[PDB]
């Protein structure tokens, strides 16, 4: 993993410089935004039963998905289901916070694909259920602080359609 | 009931645009009517005459040396005695008219063309074509002008203040003719010396032949094949911007394609239409889990009503029943949201939409192996 | 045809989603940048008479033989067209950038050029130079680094407008490639 | 759709002309207007239904004949199908204060509104009873600004006045 | 009776194995970059050029790329008038540098597939350094000035190749001059003679 | 067209820096004559929608037949596909030159052709016409015995390249006879 | 379309030459002559109404399957529509004579009519039997060769004329088939 700090460090490492200051400049964009995120990390994580339990009912609870024979059915499928949703809202407030989408790629998006269609999972649907997550979450931590936060859930979705 | 009138017979007194144009691709375009106010400013007397310009001449390119030959007839149009309709008499009649369209073209592709200008209409039948041929031969160029124009279609349709305008009807006579029209009009960024051959054939651009091709359909009735009316088309001028989840849009034919990766296609559309039956079926009565106990679930909850709201205090605590006619039946906010996201849950509808996608790529890749003997093969 | 705010409106139409917390705050920082890409559209149709005949005889001294006899520029209407379909291509780029969307370049510019070259005998590689060079062109006008006329500005960077409108510029030079 | 920069771009392009003076004037009232429908877009955004459920059960007490047997609310699938459309065109609406102009209620809400209601006989005097029961909640200084709510009942009086 | 079925054994399953075959975590198929390229035969110019100019020790990384490799007609497809004044000095044995700048931009950074750039514009940064655009809108996808021909190949590090039908150059792209002589002034008074001296910086003289 | 010559590699982690092992003794060795040989394509190249226009047209007046109507270029859609295949004709031919070896010719452009006309009812003997019209162009090009187009090249000589490029127009008029 | 003088005119200026001293000899050549043109056109017009029912009725007396009924002139409607079709053949060789070029013949005549009539499901061998018997009676009338009528003319050398409207019924019926 490697957040905004740990990005532009990179990047000046391997010229060999110090940091110039358009690396300073970004320094203070993240410093800046920073207490923001961290007020925004808490809302979710106090709200994340209740963002999982209104995205799941509004989109996929009573759809042929949970009827005999169809993915969910079962109570252990079920419980995947919402194991899944909270995953990734677990892993979006990680990226927001370190600014950086880079721990998505290494511990949720590995792979998630080729499993997803192994297995069956409707992947069409697990996309409108993240997105349905997005509504609820984003009318938690606001637009300023939604912003930071949509834009993970729009790369989950990206990497895994 | 659905529409009352098309728009072959004249507006009704009580609307300002037709019934059949206001739910077709009429209002999603530049393909409307134009018309003049009865006290014409000379700024927006050019907004009349370059729209006459685009459809009379069908997006050719007038260079002001070859528009000094229609001063004669401008200016007697911004005088204001010649109405829409008889300036575009007179504009057919023209010279510059009969250079580009009549002097090098076959008879079939001069009337088909006379039909996407002065109508708004691709040619119809095959009797109608004929009739229209069978004044040229007898009374010649100029009485043959006066077949569209001084019939009831243009009166109904144009009236004597409209410019002339590709019609998106609504309801097509047959239903090729909606073919037509889009393989006629084929194109925004298009015009009839490119799709006649009037460039490539002749001399620096000068000379060329106005041959058509679609000959064969007017006289065998014969479909338009679907690429002329969905890669260059009216369609994609007037497209309505919408998701579509079968997306419409003809994707490129592609370079390498294998007869190995058509097998497996035109198998798993057998394997889906094959299932769509069996799924269609089945549902439509026993889909739904909580269904047969509905009957039962509705004669248990009929009692213990509270009128003024604020009852059901349970012991001596307070209970805030609210007498909605949506909570009633015990239902949130989630029970209407749930009809928004049945493209992806729903199986008879996950379906089609899969059976779709593949028969476009089908579509597409069969035609790209059409292709023949000196072809260079890949490895996936 | 869309802009960047409809564009918006399309992409949560298909999630049944309110523009709402993170997808309006992409829009508020279109308008708050509403005024370089006002001062960047006006950089373009100011020297725009100008941008076609720096192209297109641009074009003809790389490929002579265009004048050549038999060639697709040798008569005066041929050059005439030539230059009357140039400027028709930089007036829809134009439109792209002001709306800060591609989609009149795909329902209206595009609808058919491919089409209508091949039917009339064009040089396709010759006319991606001809976009080619007023791509050329129109970078150095929004950066203000045109070597022969240079226009007032207040400070700050217009990289991404200069990028933006690069991407329309071969959007045609690949739709026709 | 029908936006402050479709219809200069439109204009121009049946002319054939570049985007002139007149032209970026009318998108910097674009640029001014912006923050006060994009505070009710996002009003809108995150309490929309409380105002859609609000607004649905002020058709059904307005009009309880509906709840017959016969008639369009005469069990609970045809319920939830009814709460569904007020949700589409409070959708819509949303659209419309983001893109600028009644671009999405025109070609997604209005055309051909006529026709499918009337051969489904749904009645449309209850479709407006709800939209014309929001308009009148609307406390200008509570619920958001007063720029704002006028910008806000404008499309609602629109609708209003293309369904009736 | 469905269409749709989950993998699983035991009681309350459907009759298919885990993962269709039992195998849950299946193994890689697909092979490297370099070598799915050289294998479909059409990649042939640009598969010999990586190795020459040495952009092919990247291309093997386990990255994920999102390579744009030209057919081997769109090589063939230089020979324009316009685009071989620009390129026709890369053929000199010395101008391996520029070689690398052009080739480098064709490997972007990030797993993009035909499917989700669908009616989207993105655009990010090539290997090279410079802004690229990607734009699928009417399911035509082109990166830059391509217009990619075949959609997906998969590969092994979980990459994607795509196949355009032109190459890519960079933005700000200057092509190498032809190599040329040192000259050298002749007369050294002739170079007092073009130097202005204080008084016609002043004025006072011609 | 890049594959043509050789390239020094001269950076570490590259691989073909140390480990190539191996030098390209013909690619090297053939550009002793390099310099001479560019300019003999760049005369090709620059002269290229010249000398396809001219030689399709240069037929249709020493065949007349084939613009009649029946004819195999009577309509549009075959009209744009000659002038398509006289454009890869010559550039295939440019691409030889510039490798020294009718290989990428034999294999890109003549392998598959013969059959391919007559499967098409493509008039052959008509269309071997058309490259020994575009044969002796490119023999006029490369001496700089031309009409009405000269340029400006070192003085030397540029035979045992115009005989090398009529090596391989006659193998073109050769393989689809 | 063209004639006679703007025939060279097309191809002079596709190799981009003067029309000179060569090439006028044929033109020169091709006026002195053309007042025996004047009265050769003439002879056609004067019997072209009797002409085609002396034409058109060897064409169904030679083939009578056609007025029977699943024949394709049986109706009163088609034996009109044939009749139509009996003298816009000879009206635009007409053209072509007094023109001295098929330019505008092959323009407006024969520009799809092949296709025209395999869709039609026209027999186009008694087609061929409704020019060839038109031949025979047109070149008659044009060498003052026709046993019933006879015109009054001054002699001379007729041959060329009838041999070139000979090459203008050959174009019939090379296209039509
Ligand atoms: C019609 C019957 C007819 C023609 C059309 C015309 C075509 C033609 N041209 C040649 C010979 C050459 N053509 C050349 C081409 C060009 N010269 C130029 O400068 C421009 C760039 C280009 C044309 C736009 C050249 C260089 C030659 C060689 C002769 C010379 O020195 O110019 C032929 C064949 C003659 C031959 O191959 O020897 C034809 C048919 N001529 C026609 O007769
Ligand atoms: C990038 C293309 C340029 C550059 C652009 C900047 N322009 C900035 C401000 C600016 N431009 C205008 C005029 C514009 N607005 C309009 O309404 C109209 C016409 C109707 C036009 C042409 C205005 C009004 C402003 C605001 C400041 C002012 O003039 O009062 C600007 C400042 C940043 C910002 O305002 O956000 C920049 C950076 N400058 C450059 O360095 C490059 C070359
Ligand atoms: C409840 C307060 C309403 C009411 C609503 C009903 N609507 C029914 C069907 C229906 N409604 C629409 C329009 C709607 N769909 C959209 O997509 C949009 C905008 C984006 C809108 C406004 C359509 C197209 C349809 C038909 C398809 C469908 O089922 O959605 C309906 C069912 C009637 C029936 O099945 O016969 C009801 C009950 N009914 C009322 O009493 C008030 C007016
Ligand atoms: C072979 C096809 C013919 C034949 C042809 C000859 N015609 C000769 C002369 C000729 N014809 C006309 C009339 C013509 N010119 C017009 O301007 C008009 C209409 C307005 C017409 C019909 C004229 C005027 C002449 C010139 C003699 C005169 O009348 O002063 C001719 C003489 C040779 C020559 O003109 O060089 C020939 C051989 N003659 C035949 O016997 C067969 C039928
Ligand atoms: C309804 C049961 C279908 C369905 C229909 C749609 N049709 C749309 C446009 C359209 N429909 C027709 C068919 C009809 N019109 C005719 O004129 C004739 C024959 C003379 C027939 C059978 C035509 C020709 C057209 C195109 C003409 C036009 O748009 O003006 C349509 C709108 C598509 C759009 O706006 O892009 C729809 C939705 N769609 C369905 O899902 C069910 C299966
Ligand atoms: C110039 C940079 C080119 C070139 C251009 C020529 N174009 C000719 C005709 C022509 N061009 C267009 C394109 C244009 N019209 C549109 O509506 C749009 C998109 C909105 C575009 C880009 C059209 C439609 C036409 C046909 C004109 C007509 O039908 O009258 C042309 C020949 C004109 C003629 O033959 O009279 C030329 C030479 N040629 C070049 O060599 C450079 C590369
Ligand atoms: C052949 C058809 C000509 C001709 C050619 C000669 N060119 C000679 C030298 C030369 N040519 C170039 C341009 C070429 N080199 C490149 O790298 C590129 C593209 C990037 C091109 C087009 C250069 C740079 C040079 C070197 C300058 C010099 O050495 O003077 C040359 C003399 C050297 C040699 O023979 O190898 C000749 C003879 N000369 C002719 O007479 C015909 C017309
Ligand atoms: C032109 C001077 C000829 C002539 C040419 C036609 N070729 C037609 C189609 C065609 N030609 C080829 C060969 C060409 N394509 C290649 O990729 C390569 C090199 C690898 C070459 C030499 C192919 C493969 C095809 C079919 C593909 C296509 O049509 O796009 C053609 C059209 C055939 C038809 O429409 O029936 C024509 C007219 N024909 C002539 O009359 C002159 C002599
Ligand atoms: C063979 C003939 C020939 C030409 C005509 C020019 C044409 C030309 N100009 C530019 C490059 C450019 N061209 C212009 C155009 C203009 N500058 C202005 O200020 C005017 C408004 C307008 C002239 C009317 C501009 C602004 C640039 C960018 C750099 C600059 O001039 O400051 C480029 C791209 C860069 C390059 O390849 O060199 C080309 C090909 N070059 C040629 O080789
Ligand atoms: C999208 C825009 C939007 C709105 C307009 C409101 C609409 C609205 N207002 C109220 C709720 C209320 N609204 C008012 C306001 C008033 N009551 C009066 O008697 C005065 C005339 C008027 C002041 C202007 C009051 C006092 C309440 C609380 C009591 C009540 O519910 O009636 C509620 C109930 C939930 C809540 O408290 O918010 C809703 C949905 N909500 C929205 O999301
Ligand atoms: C399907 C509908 C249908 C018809 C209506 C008839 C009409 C008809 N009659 C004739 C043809 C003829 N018709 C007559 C008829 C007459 N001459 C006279 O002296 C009388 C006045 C008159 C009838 C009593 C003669 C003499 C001919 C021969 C002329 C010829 O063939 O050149 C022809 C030309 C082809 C042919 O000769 O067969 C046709 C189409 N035939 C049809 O197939
Ligand atoms: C501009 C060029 C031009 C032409 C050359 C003619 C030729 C021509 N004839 C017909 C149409 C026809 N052509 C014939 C002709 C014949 N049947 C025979 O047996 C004979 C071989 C031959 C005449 C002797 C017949 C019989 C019909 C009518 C077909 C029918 O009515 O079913 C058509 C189709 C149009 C229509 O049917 O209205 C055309 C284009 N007309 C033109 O406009
Ligand atoms: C089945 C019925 C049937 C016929 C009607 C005739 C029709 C007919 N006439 C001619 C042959 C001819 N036909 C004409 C035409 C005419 N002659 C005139 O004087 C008039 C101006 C015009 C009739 C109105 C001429 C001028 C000749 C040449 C011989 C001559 O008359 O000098 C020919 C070709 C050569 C020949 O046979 O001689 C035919 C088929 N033959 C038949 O088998
Ligand atoms: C930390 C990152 C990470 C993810 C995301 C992850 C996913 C993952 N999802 C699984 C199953 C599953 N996933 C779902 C998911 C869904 N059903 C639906 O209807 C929706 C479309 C979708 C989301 C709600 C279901 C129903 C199963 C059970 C499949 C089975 O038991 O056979 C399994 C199999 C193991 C198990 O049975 O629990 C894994 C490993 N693992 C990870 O380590």
């Amino acid at each position: 993993m490697q957040d905004a700090i740990t990005s532009v460090i990179n990047a000046a490492d391997v010229q060999g410089k110090y940091l110039d200051a358009n690396s300073v400049e970004k320094l203070r964009g993240y410093f800046q935004t920073g207490e923001l995120r961290v007020r925004a990390a808490a809302t979710i994580a106090a709200n994340a039963a209740t963002i999982i339990k209104e995205a799941v009912a509004k989109s996929l609870l009573y759809s042929d998905i949970t009827r005999p024979g169809g993915n969910m059915y079962t109570t252990r499928r079920y419980a995947a289901c919402i194991r899944d949703l909270d995953y990734y809202l677990r892993y979006a407030t990680y990226g927001m916070l370190a600014g950086d989408p880079s721990i998505l790629d290494e511990r949720v998006l590995n792979g998630l694909k080729e499993t997803y269609n192994s297995l069956g999972v409707p992947i069409g649907a697990t996309i409108q259920a993240i997105q349905a997550m997005k509504e609820v979450t984003g009318s938690l931590v606001g637009s300023d602080a939604g912003k930071e936060m949509g834009l993970y859930f729009d790369y989950i979705c990206s990497g895994l359609s | 009931k659905v529409v009352d009138r098309l728009d072959s017979q004249p507006s009704a007194a009580f609307e300002q645009t037709k019934q059949v144009y206001t739910f077709s691709r009429y209002i999603l375009g530049p393909h409307r009517a134009v018309v003049a106010p009865v006290a014409m400013d000379p700024s927006e007397k050019e907004v009349v005459l370059r729209a006459v310009y685009r459809q009379v001449f069908g997006n050719a390119y007038i260079m002001e040396e070859e528009r000094a030959e229609l001063r004669v007839m401008e200016s007697q149009f911004l005088l204001g005695e010649l109405s829409v309709k008889e300036l575009v008499r007179a504009l057919a009649k023209s010279s510059t008219y009969k250079v580009r369209f009549f002097e090098g073209a076959v008879q079939y592709r001069f009337i088909e063309l006379c039909f996407k200008h002065l109508l708004g209409r691709a040619p119809d039948n095959h009797e109608e074509i004929a009739v229209h041929m069978r004044k040229y031969q007898q009374e010649g160029y100029d009485a043959e002008i006066d077949s569209y124009l001084d019939a009831g279609e243009y009166d109904n349709v144009f009236g004597d203040d409209t410019v002339p305008f590709l019609r998106f009807r609504g309801v097509y006579t047959p239903c090729d003719s909606f073919n037509r029209q889009c393989a006629l009009q084929g194109g925004w960024a298009n015009s009839d010396k490119a799709m006649g051959g009037a460039a490539l054939s002749g001399y620096n651009g000068s000379d060329g032949r106005q041959m058509s091709t679609m000959i064969g359909n007017y006289i065998s009735g014969k479909p338009i094949p679907y690429e002329k009316v969905a890669a260059d088309t009216p369609l994609k001028s007037t497209a309505p911007n919408w998701y579509a989840r079968p997306n419409p849009a003809l994707a490129p034919q592609p370079a390498y394609v294998s007869a190995k990766e058509i097998a497996e296609l035109r198998s798993r559309v057998s394997k889906l239409e094959a299932a769509w039956s069996v799924a269609v079926k089945q549902s439509a009565a026993a889909k739904d889990t909580v269904e047969t106990w509905r009957a039962a679930a509705k004669e248990m909850a009929a009692m213990r009503g509270i009128s003024p709201m604020g009852e059901a205090y349970f012991g001596g605590i307070a209970q805030k029943v609210d007498n909605g006619a949506l909570a009633q039946l015990g239902n949130k906010a989630s029970s209407y949201k749930k009809y928004l996201y049945a493209i992806e849950t729903d199986e008879v509808s996950r379906l089609e939409v899969d059976l779709e996608e593949a028969k476009g790529q089908l579509r597409v890749l069969e035609a790209a192996m059409a292709k023949s003997t000196p072809m260079t093969r890949t490895a996936e | 045809m869309l802009d960047a705010f409809s564009r918006v409106v399309v992409n949560s139409d298909a999630k049944a989603a309110y523009v709402g917390g993170s997808d309006l705050q992409a829009l508020k920082s279109f308008i708050a940048d509403g005024n370089k890409r006002l001062d960047a559209v006006n950089s373009i149709v100011s020297n725009a008479s100008c941008m076609v005949s720096d192209a297109v005889s641009g074009m003809i001294c790389e490929n002579p033989g265009l004048i050549s006899p038999g060639g697709n520029c040798y008569t005066n209407r041929r050059m005439a067209a030539c230059l009357r379909d140039g400027e028709i291509i930089l007036r829809y780029v134009s439109y792209a950038l002001l709306a800060g969307d591609a989609s009149v370049l795909e329902d209206r510019c595009l609808n058919g050029l491919k089409e209508t070259y091949i039917a009339l005998g064009v040089p396709t590689n010759s006319s991606i130079r001809a976009v080619s060079i007023m791509k050329a062109q129109a970078v150095a006008f929004i950066t203000n680094t045109a070597t022969e006329r240079k226009m007032s500005f207040a400070a700050g960077d217009c990289t991404s407008l200069a990028s933006e409108v690069a991407s329309y510029f071969d959007r045609v030079g690949a739709a026709i490639s | 759709m029908k936006s402050v920069i479709t219809t200069v771009v439109s204009a121009a392009d049946a002319a054939g002309r570049f985007p002139s003076n007149s032209d970026l004037e009318s998108i910097q009232g674009n640029i001014q207007r912006s923050a006060a429908r994009l505070e009710a877009a996002e009003k809108l955004a995150g309490n929309h239904e409380a105002v859609v459920k609000e607004a649905g059960d002020a058709c059904f007490a307005k009009y309880a004949y509906l709840k017959n047997p016969g008639e369009a609310g005469e069990n609970q699938e045809k319920i939830n199908k009814c709460y569904r459309d007020v949700d589409h065109y409070m959708r819509l609406v949303n659209y419309c204060l983001v893109v600028g102009g009644t671009g999405p209620l025109d070609e997604w809400g209005i055309a051909g509104a006529r026709e499918v209601y009337r051969t489904l006989n749904l009645p449309t005097s209850a479709y407006v009873a709800s939209i014309a029961y929001t308009r009148d909640r609307l406390c200008v200084p509570r619920d958001m600004s007063a720029q704002a709510g006028v910008e806000f009942s404008a499309y609602l009086d629109y609708l209003i006045n293309a369904l009736s | 009776r469905t269409a749709y079925p989950y993998t699983g054994s035991g009681y309350g399953s459907a009759g298919v194995p885990y993962g269709q075959d039992t195998y849950g975590y299946k193994a890689t198929t697909a092979k490297s970059i370099t070598e799915t390229a050289a294998q479909a035969g059409v990649f042939n110019t640009f598969v010999k050029l990586l190795n020459e100019s040495g952009v092919e020790k990247l291309v093997e990384q386990a990255g994920p790329y999102t390579v744009f490799a030209p057919t081997d007609d769109a090589f063939a497809a230089l020979l324009e008038p316009h685009s071989f004044n620009k390129l026709a000095t890369l053929l000199r044995p010395e101008n391996n540098d520029a070689l690398r700048k052009v080739l480098m931009h064709h490997v972007i950074p990030g797993a993009f597939t035909s499917a989700s750039l669908m009616d989207r514009a993105v655009t990010v940064k090539s290997l090279a350094g410079e802004p690229i655009s990607i734009m699928g809108l009417n399911k035509l996808v082109t990166a830059g000035t391509a217009k990619v021909v075949r959609a997906d190949v998969p590969c092994a590090n979980g990459c994607i190749i795509h196949a355009v039908s032109s190459v890519i150059i960079p933005p700000n792209y200057v092509p190498v001059p032809q190599p040329t002589k040192p000259v050298f002034p002749r007369s050294v008074i002739a170079e007092i003679a073009k130097l202005p001296t204080p008084r016609q910086a002043l004025g006072l003289d011609p």
